[PDB]
RNA sequence: AUCGAGAGG
């Protein structure tokens, strides 16, 4: 289930439960249709890629859906009133603080992400220090260098 | 090579007073006093006296790099009462008693015999 | 550095009245952290400490010779007769406060060894200076007065940050920056410039 | 206290460093690599006395 | 390479006592443990002062010009 | 009188060597616990005996206290810092102009000693002095 | 006696006095420790200039040998410091200038001693600048060891200091420091195998205060109010004055604060 | 191997399944035997990988050995680098060796292939070839002693 | 002094490492850390 | 590669590095004669002429000083040597090169330059001594340490560089490493001791000790807290001073092991508002983990709230643990006289079991599974038996560690050691291997001539029954030594082969940029990724989160 | 070649202003103002170059247009007050 | 500005697990059969004997800095031997006509269990808990 | 200047 993903929802959540003073006796004010639309126009601005045609529009589906899947996970709507006994402002300020940080996370371009990918590489690699399969800098190096004839050739069959 | 000299630390420098007082924003009632070229000698003796009075509400002291000699008394007193003079009468205090102890001591090694 | 690989620096120096006093008046000449311990794993540190402190004790040699039957609890036990606690802790009071320490104090005589590394013979700084004949670059060496080397690694870090002028920066302005005239058709610096 | 062992040329004092080699005349045998024709090799390094 | 004058972490002075502990070592044939004690060293930060010292100045002393 | 032998490397390969003459002993339990584990040899036909095992170690790592209490990466260490350690190099320090000399004003003799120091005249000639170290935490410099 | 603090001397010499400090708050003892140590001044050899040196040591070592020699300084406060007295370096008012001379004469080592040190200086009728002697032989502090055809020769100005400016102008070597030897406060957490009361030797200090009772729950209202201590002197103070010139120096930090303020 | 599979009920639970290790690679013949599941087998020789499933599959086995050998350590690297390197390299459509011979060996500048490796021999064919360099690479403008196009050097700032 | 004069060198199947047969006759601990690890050694 | 891929340049500086508990995150202790020596060029100008002409009064030979006064005509005036040094009459445009003065902003560097991190932008802060001065959690991204390790600092010439410096290489902005997408700084050793000391229950504290602890605090807002403790005698936890280092508006959830909404061991942790509710403060909560404070507080508040948080902790943590103490003897190695009979009791088991296995396989009753020869099966067992004793013995002396036992307590706040520590120093370090095996026979069938031929036993290969504090016997000794060697080895032959790797992977990815059409290409053009990182995410806006709609049973995600 | 210019409409770059370009605009402004040029918004006791660009940078006075390159050539120019700061 | 809850209790365990000076306390209230209460409290500044019965109250009063008691002109709300300032964290229902509250003083805790205090114990930082001999 | 050697992390 846990794998890196952009925003942070839990953390919005219990920052709108203190900043709005959610109270568990009161009814929430929040319509179903509120709760459903809401998710779904939230769904629609988080943008990526802005272009109009249907290719560039089809790749920015694609770089969103898994934010969007932990987002209906996370914004349904019997848990939006069951399990947090959000309002409708609070509600309202989840999603425009869940678009403002999702348009944070964006890359910026001009970001050297090869030399950065490089050295994130490299530095565990530095660090690496020491069973029937070759490991370590020297199956790394067997990687690099696309070494024709490894020490441990192995398959494994299922 | 770059150490300096270690006279700085009791002779005060030019331009350098011995108490800078500061009005404490985000207090109220509250002062801060700079002691130049002092040392925890005199702050904690002074904090404690300062505890020891009524009308202080708050009182510490702190010494922001061991390399200075040098330290910071933050002082809070009741309305109508200046922490100037909290200060004052724990110096004086501070001062009575250390007279004591001296003549306490002289009477007692005057009995004393070797 | 003591004599188990535990080398170190002077971080701060400080006088008898702010260092940690034993009741008995005795200070520390040298203050390490408990932390250097766990890792490096040199029980023998310790041990020396102990053995020591016995030592200056009873005014007899210690025997820290290996592969003997010394036991760190007859060392305690030698320790303890002579009215120190066994294990070489000792209450400590604050210099600053008098307040006694909450922890006490593992304190004891230990031999350490002054290295060859000092500060003073490798403090350097630049700025302008001497240039190699050569390269028109800065000489190598602080005997000479020269230039701490920008590294292909540092320019792969500075590259990764995206700081683009101050890159161009190090890499003409404050080394070997240089004005050619070139030839628009030849496409080479074969111009004869006379400015004047 | 000085142990000596050491020659002084242009008064620097200098020492020599003991360089460790294999002894010759010895027979030793060594598996040629798998790829390598011959399968085992023995070998003699004979030096003058 | 000669006694200290003074024990590095008391200050308490220890220069005066070297040679009354030699002759107590030899003259009186004592242990250095006691030696110190009759020193007046009674704290193992100035017993070392004595104990470990290498008194190098006869050596030095030795070479003739 | 062919007490001692000089044994090479490949004689060596051919004898048997007990580590303390204790083991050439008869036997017949209670022990301290704090001692090291000390295997019962179970072996006979001893040809020799080590002088001393500590003789293993050379100048440098001789100078080491309780180096069986230590971890052996730090025993090389502290051989490659004691190259690096200050004191008197000779008692004729004045009298020569070498290029570089350092010296210890009061060059102290330790107070954990080797039995292999007095041959190699470290207390003697010692490089490092015995400082009251307490390990604690105060102001985390 | 006078109300505040209370002093009972449990006994006294001319090197150490143990004393018992009673109604105190322990932020004064502290202080007072601390003056003692750095803050109460002295006399020391702080120049040194020399002629001839053939001895095997070097000259600064043996000026910091010069240095480390206690001096008599109690009548220090008729002299001046040397930075607050107006001649142009030095002059008999702030300093005291002392000669060694000494020669190998005899085949056998010719040792130097403190002893050996002769004022030329004018004292003025102050008990100041006379070498501390305590050895039994009289001879003092061993400066040096000379062999025969080897000579020192050097002039020593010394001038007034305090500790905290260097360890040279030490009046005391070391002040013993004990309260609350029960550890009735439970300032202290113990370090324990099996346990405390068995593993920890028992302070000498126990004896004085009364034992505690298991029954009773722990005070925590109480604070440290009964010191314990012990003041040893090098010899150039006595012991006494050393204790009463750190009061003294306390209460004048006091009251430059207080001045400062009616400045201010 | 154990193994984390959906029960009846929905929730994981854990089946522990046979799985065959072999000490040689000869992929093709070995996945056309049956009762096994030709769709999972696997080999940790990832150019076979791309000989016998393609190039994409081999870019998949490069990730999986890089990740491997970065968490046999403990330690963890975002996806994100591994897979430009794994991109890097099958971009070419084959796999292209971070070596002398695999990148260096490229249509891009001369400099920036001569600031790697094989420097005079780079230069000597690129003035054979009559080479031209666009200095769009960082280190042929690294060599110009010019504002690279990196960050703060892609975009261009003009006044109004 | 008497470590560099105790020295010795093995210009270059496993060299650096510390052999059985090193036993008595080279120092187990005191070694170059360093391109010279175990290849310099100490009597 | 020597002179124009990297060049020596001007206006650098290196020194020998020690710590500051005092001074901030993102500043840098540079000592006087260094300041004195570097310059910045600053154009004269109406808001700062009134400051440059007295730098220039002041001189080079003190700080702040200036050297070099540069005219419209180009020409340089040396304040060292110059008549009119003293008469300088500024004139607007011109140039002088001031000392490197407080607050300026410089580059950071370790040559071990493996990351971005090692590289960083500071502020100067001009100190007494020789050495350079820094916060001790900026060590960790330079992988410094304070044994002898020297540093390099660079100047910024142009305000252009100077707001790069500034703007992208600032410390509190490469708090949040885009590799692994967690925080790279955190508390470490005193003070992660001392706020694990300081968070216990029983650790509570009086008035005057309070009062100075929210002084040293620089933003207290002077509310001192209502005690949690009120009659019998005031009394705060040291949670609730902590407290007043965390900025209000935090808010940190964690559940560990057994950890009730009641958190009866004062496991997990929960900070609502800037004040803890409950829980024991160490590396998990403070430390450069994920979801720990420092992530939190970077996002939430910002980069410098984070970088001011870690001296506003520091301060709290290293006053009371000043005034508290830590320390370590040899008696926290020592284990109860019953456990060593039990340690001792483990190692005689695991070497009845070595030795009945082998009879077992002299007998030839032992059968090896497919693909392992019968020797092999025999080492296998023989190393996990012993493995597993060394490993029962330390869990046997870490049980008997108290917990006043500073090395437990040192292994619980997570400052320094592990459980392999404890076990080898207190009850035995085990077995030694040598290129993955036991100690082979360098003799003919020996591994030492003091052994019998054809021993395979448990000592003879290289076993060590002993802890560090009972002593190695001479054959453990050499034993050791031998695996030492080859970590050695490993350490100064390794690295050549890893910085040829980093070499290789930087010169094939150097190019690689995300354009601004969000594709990530090389310097021909070359699509490499359609989107970086295939979602399109800057890496250090990245967190682990659960998805809740995979797991589960479907009657659980029917509720 | 020619007319690698975008129509303001239909420009699909970021909106946003990226690290890099806030940077050296800041930069840049930074030493035009060390070089004697005029401010644009009131100060308020400020006197380093950077802080001032900052101030300017926040109230949109900055007259500076950001020209972004896409790879095949065409160019996209964004003034500075049309940016997002963020 | 008044009492928010009363009750007398009885303690059914004492527990100290790694702790020198905190306890963890188990209590039944007397009269309410499904009330019952856990508490850490401080046994060195007021120790719980096994078995005792103790009067318990939660009040709101009697944000602004705290000022020692100076001359004691200020008069004292509590003629209890043990009060502690808290903030409560958590409120969940247990089982329909049932409620629970948890409170945390200084990282020391407490859980109480009632059902009809819905008026009272309101979620908010200002807690007062006194307790008597 | 070149070449060698030693050390530091
Ligand atoms: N997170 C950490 N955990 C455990 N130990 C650490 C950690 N960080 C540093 N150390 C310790 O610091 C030492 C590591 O050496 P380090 O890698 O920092 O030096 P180096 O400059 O990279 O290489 P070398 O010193 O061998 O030339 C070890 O003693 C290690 O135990
Ligand atoms: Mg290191
Ligand atoms: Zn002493
Ligand atoms: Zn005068």
């Amino acid at each position: 289930a846990n794998w890196p993903l952009p925003v942070n929802i839990r953390r919005i959540i219990q920052n709108a439960q203190q900043t709005f003073h959610i109270d568990h006796t009161k009814p929430s004010d929040l319509t179903i249709k509120d709760i459903v639309l809401g998710v779904k126009d939230l769904q629609e601005n988080l943008l990526v890629l802005r272009g109009k045609n249907e290719i560039i529009q089809n790749a920015q589906r694609d770089a969103v859906t898994l934010f969007c899947c932990l987002l209906r996970s996370r914004l349904a709507t019997r848990r939006v009133l069951q399990e947090y006994r959000l309002t409708k402002q609070a509600f309202d300020w989840v999603l425009s603080n869940i678009e403002a940080q999702f348009l944070r996370s964006v890359v910026h371009p001009g970001e050297m992400v090869g030399v950065l990918a490089a050295q994130s590489i490299g530095e565990p690699a530095t660090q690496m220090t020491l069973k029937k399969v070759t490991s370590g800098v020297p199956r790394l190096k067997e990687i690099l260098n696309v070494a024709k004839n490894m020490k441990t050739p192995s398959l494994t069959v299922y | 090579m770059n150490a300096p000299d270690r006279f700085e630390l009791f002779l005060l420098g030019e331009g350098e007073s011995k108490l800078k007082i500061d009005p404490d924003t985000k207090a109220p009632n509250a002062v801060v006093i700079t002691f130049e070229k002092e040392d925890h000698t005199l702050g904690n003796l002074i904090r404690a006296e300062l505890l020891n009075d009524r009308k202080v509400l708050f009182a510490a002291y702190k010494v922001e790099h061991p390399f200075f000699a040098r330290f910071k008394l933050r002082i809070q007193t009741t309305e109508g009462y200046d922490p100037k003079d909290a200060l004052k009468n724990a110096c004086n205090s501070i001062i009575n008693k250390l007279g004591a102890l001296k003549t306490n001591f002289e009477t007692e090694w005057n009995l004393q015999t070797l | 550095a003591s004599r188990h690989g535990q080398k170190g620096t002077i971080g701060i120096t400080y006088r008898r009245e702010d260092m940690p006093f034993t009741a008995e008046g005795i200070v520390p000449d040298l203050i390490i952290n408990p932390h250097a311990i766990p890792s490096r794993m040199t029980v023998a540190h310790l041990i020396e400490c102990l053995l020591s402190k016995v030592a200056a004790l009873s005014g007899n040699e210690g025997d820290a010779s290996p592969f003997t039957d010394i036991t760190v609890e007859g060392i305690s036990k030698l320790l303890r007769e002579h009215g120190y606690q066994s294990r070489g802790f000792e209450v400590m009071y604050n210099g600053h406060t008098g307040k006694k320490l909450m922890a006490q104090i593992f304190f004891g005589p230990t031999y350490y060894q002054r290295l060859r590394h000092m500060v003073d013979d490798k403090i350097h700084a630049r700025a302008r200076g001497p240039m190699q004949v050569l390269t028109r670059q800065p000489v190598e060496g602080r005997s000479r007065d020269g230039g701490l080397r920008f590294g292909e690694m540092e320019r792969d870090c500075m590259i990764a940050h995206g700081a683009a002028s101050f890159l161009k920066e190090r890499l003409m302005e404050a080394s070997d920056a240089f004005r050619v005239h070139i030839c628009g058709i030849c496409g080479l610096m074969t111009v004869i410039a006379k400015l004047n | 206290f000085d142990m000596g062992g050491y020659f002084i040329i242009n008064g620097s004092e200098k020492v020599l460093i003991a360089q460790e080699r294999s002894a010759g005349n010895i027979v030793q045998v060594f598996k040629k690599a798998a790829p390598s024709p011959i399968s085992h090799v023995a070998e003699i390094r004979s030096a003058l006395e | 390479m000669i006694v200290p004058v003074r024990c590095f972490s008391c200050g308490k002075v220890v220069g005066d006592k070297w040679e009354s502990y030699l002759n107590l070592l030899q003259e009186d044939e004592l242990d250095e443990g006691t030696a110190l004690s009759r020193l007046g060293l009674k704290r193992y930060c100035c017993r070392r002062m004595i104990l470990t010292h290498v008194d190098l100045i006869e050596k030095f002393l030795r070479y003739n010009p | 009188e062919g007490l001692v032998e000089y044994i090479d490397a490949e004689e060596e390969e051919s004898i048997l060597i007990a580590m303390q003459p204790e083991d050439l002993e008869p036997a017949e339990l209670d022990v301290d616990p704090a001692k090291r584990i000390r295997v019962s040899h179970h072996a006979t036909t001893f040809t020799h005996c080590e002088i001393h095992p500590s003789m293993i170690l050379g100048v440098a790592a001789s100078i080491i206290p309780f180096p069986d209490h230590n971890q052996s990466p730090r025993n090389t260490y502290q051989s490659a810092m004691g190259k690096q350690a200050m004191g008197v190099f000779l008692t004729n320090y004045n009298v020569r102009m070498d290029t570089m000399a350092n010296i210890l004003y009061y060059p102290q003799k330790p107070l954990g000693t080797t039995r292999a120091m007095e041959y190699l005249k470290f207390r003697e000639l010692p490089a490092g002095q015995n400082a009251i170290v307490a390990i604690a935490c105060y102001s985390g410099y | 006696s006078e109300e505040g603090p209370q002093v009972k001397i449990r006994e006294a010499s001319k090197d150490n006095v143990d004393f018992i400090l009673s109604n105190v708050d322990l932020a004064m003892a502290n202080s007072l420790r601390r003056v003692m140590i750095a803050e109460i001044p002295t006399l020391a050899i702080d120049s040194v200039e020399v002629e001839t040196n053939t001895t095997v040591l070097a000259d600064e070592f043996i000026a910091h040998r010069l240095g480390l020699i206690p001096l008599q300084s109690m009548d220090i406060e008729q002299l001046e410091y040397s930075r607050d007295c107006f001649c142009e370096d030095h002059c008999d008012k702030c300093s005291v200038v002392l000669t060694l001379q000494a020669f190998g004469e005899s085949e056998s080592t010719t040792n130097v001693y403190s002893k050996d040190l002769v004022i030329v200086s004018n004292l003025m009728g102050r008990n100041i600048g006379h070498p501390i002697i305590q050895d039994k032989e009289g001879n003092g502090v061993l400066i040096c060891k000379l062999r025969k055809g080897q000579e020192l020769k050097l002039t020593c100005v010394a001038k007034k200091g305090i500790a905290k400016e260097h360890a040279k102008w030490g009046p005391a070597a070391a002040i013993e420091f004990e309260y609350d030897p029960w550890n009735k406060l439970k300032h202290t957490d113990y370090w324990y195998e099996q346990d405390s009361a068995k593993e920890w030797p028992q302070s000498k200090n126990c004896e004085y205060e009364d034992p505690p009772n298991e029954g009773d729950p722990f005070d925590y209202k109480a604070q440290a109010d009964t010191f314990y201590m012990n003041v040893e002197s090098v010899g150039s103070i006595p012991v006494d004055q050393v204790v009463v010139r750190g009061i003294d120096t306390l209460q004048k930090k006091v009251a430059s604060i207080l001045l400062a303020l009616t400045q201010m | 191997y154990d193994r984390k599979v959906p029960s009846p009920t929905g929730e994981y639970v854990k089946e522990p399944e046979w799985v065959l290790e072999t000490d040689g690679v000869n992929l093709s013949e070995v996945m056309t035997v049956p009762g096994i599941d030709p769709t999972r087998i696997y080999t940790n020789s990832f150019i076979d990988i791309m000989e016998v499933l393609g190039i994409e599959a081999g870019r998949a086995a490069l990730y999986k050995e890089v990740y491997n050998v970065i968490a046999s350590d403990g330690s963890y690297v975002n996806y994100r680098h591994m897979a430009l390197l794994v991109d890097v390299m099958t971009t070419q459509g084959g796999l292209t060796s971070v070596t002398r011979h695999g990148f260096n060996r490229s249509n891009t500048g001369a400099l920036m292939r001569c600031s790697f490796e094989e420097t005079v021999e780079i230069l000597f064919e690129a003035g054979a070839s009559a080479e031209l360099d666009d200095c769009r690479g960082v280190s042929e403008n690294v060599i110009l002693g010019q504002m690279a196009p990196i960050g703060t050097g892609a975009f261009d700032v003009m006044i109004d | 002094t008497l470590s560099h004069l105790r020295r010795t060198n093995t210009p270059i199947a496993k060299p650096r490492q510390l052999h059985n047969t090193h036993w008595g006759l080279v120092c187990p601990a005191e070694t170059p850390e360093g391109q010279a690890c175990g290849l310099v050694k100490n009597l | 590669r020597g002179n124009l891929m990297g060049k020596r340049v001007d206006f650098s500086a290196r020194t020998v590095i020690s710590g500051d508990p005092n001074l901030e995150l993102d500043q840098v202790g540079v000592p006087k004669s260094i300041a004195k020596t570097l310059t910045y060029p600053e154009v004269v100008t109406p808001y700062n002429i009134d400051r440059l002409t007295q730098l220039v009064r002041n001189g080079p030979n003190e700080h702040p000083g200036a050297k070099y006064v540069i005219r419209d005509s180009g020409d340089r005036i040396d304040l060292r040597y110059s008549k009119r040094a003293g008469d300088i009459q500024l004139q607007y445009g011109w140039k002088v090169e001031r000392h490197i003065m407080d607050n300026d902003p410089v580059l950071f560097n370790r040559q071990p330059s493996l990351h971005k991190m090692s590289m960083m932008a500071h502020r100067v802060k001009v100190i007494p001594y020789s050495t350079f001065r820094l916060n001790l959690s900026v060590t960790s991204p330079y992988n410094a340490d304070f044994d002898g390790d020297e540093m390099n600092l660079h100047v910024p010439q142009s305000e252009e560089t100077r707001a790069e410096l500034s703007q992208l290489c600032a410390v509190p902005l490469q708090i949040v490493s885009p590799q692994s997408n967690k925080p790279c700084m955190g508390i470490v050793q005193d003070t992660l001791c001392g706020i694990r000391k300081l968070t216990l229950r029983d650790t509570f504290i009086e008035l005057d000790q309070v009062l100075n602890m929210l002084y040293w605090v620089p933003d207290w807002d002077g509310v001192i807290p209502t005690p949690a403790i009120i009659k019998p005698k005031p009394l705060w936890s040291g949670k609730q001073i902590l407290s007043v280092a965390i900025p209000n508006g935090i808010h940190l959830q964690r559940f560990d092991e057994g950890t009730t909404l009641l958190s009866p061991k004062d496991n997990g942790m929960l900070i609502i508002d800037g004040q803890i509710i409950f829980g024991v403060v160490e590396k998990k909560t403070v430390g450069s983990s994920n979801g720990g404070l420092i992530h939190v507080v970077t996002r939430e508040k910002g980069p410098q709230v984070c970088a001011k948080l870690f001296g506003n902790i520091q301060k709290v943590v290293n006053f009371w643990l000043l005034h508290n103490g830590f320390s370590t003897g040899i008696g926290d190695t020592i284990a109860d006289g019953p456990t060593m009979r039990e340690i001792t009791e483990t190692i005689a088991e695991a070497k009845k079991k070595v030795l009945d296995v082998t009879k077992e396989a002299q007998a030839n009753l032992l059968t090896a599974k497919h693909g392992m020869t019968l020797r092999e099966s025999f080492e296998d067992n023989v190393v996990r038996f012993l493995n597993e004793a060394r490993d029962k013995a330390g869990r046997l002396a870490e049980v008997n560690l108290k917990d006043l036992n500073n090395v437990k307590q040192m292994v619980m706040a997570g400052s320094k050691g592990s459980f392999i520590n404890i076990a080898q120093m207190s009850a035995c370090v085990g077995q030694q291997s040598v290129e993955g095996k036991r100690i082979a026979f360098g003799f003919v069938d020996r591994t030492l001539p003091h052994f019998s031929k054809d021993d395979y036993s448990p000592e003879s290969k290289g076993f060590v029954e002993n802890s560090y504090l009972r002593g190695l016997t001479p054959q453990e000794f050499f034993f050791h030594a031998m695996g030492g060697r080859e970590g050695l080895i490993d350490t100064a032959v390794k690295t050549a082969e890893t910085g040829y790797i980093q070499r290789r992977l930087v010169k094939a990815l150097e190019d690689i940029m995300v354009h601004y059409d969000n594709t990530t290409r090389n310097s021909l053009g070359n699509v490499i990724q359609f989107i970086y990182g295939e979602d399109g995410m800057d890496a250090a806006h990245i967190e682990k989160q659960s998805l809740d709609t995979i797991g589960g049973s479907d009657a659980a995600f029917e509720k | 070649l020619k007319e690698k210019a975008i129509p303001k409409d239909q420009r699909a770059t970021t909106p946003y202003m990226t690290k890099y370009e806030r940077a050296r605009i800041l930069g840049t402004r930074a030493l035009q103002i060390s070089m004697n040029a005029p401010v644009f918004v009131d100060l308020e006791g400020e006197t380093d170059p950077l802080r001032i660009a900052m101030k300017e940078l926040a109230e949109k006075k900055i007259p500076l247009v950001i020209r972004r390159y896409l790879p095949d050539g065409s160019f996209e120019d964004w003034s500075v007050e049309e940016l997002i700061v963020d | 500005s008044n009492t928010l809850f009363d009750d007398i209790f009885q303690v059914s365990e004492v527990d100290p697990g790694r702790y020198n000076k905190v306890c963890r306390i188990e209590a039944a209230s007397t009269t309410q059969d499904q009330c019952k209460l856990t508490l850490d409290i401080n046994v060195e500044l007021f120790p719980v004997a096994a078995q005792d019965s103790l009067t318990v109250t939660i009040a709101s009063s009697l944000t602004r800095s705290w000022r020692p008691p100076q001359a004691g002109d200020r008069s004292l709300a509590d003629d209890y031997d043990y009060v502690m300032y808290g903030t409560a964290y958590k409120f969940e229902e247990v089982s329909k006509d049932l409620i629970a509250v948890y409170y945390s003083f200084g990282g020391l805790l407490m859980r109480l269990e009632g059902n009809y205090r819905n008026l009272n114990n309101l979620k908010q930082e200002n807690a007062y808990l006194l307790i008597r001999r």
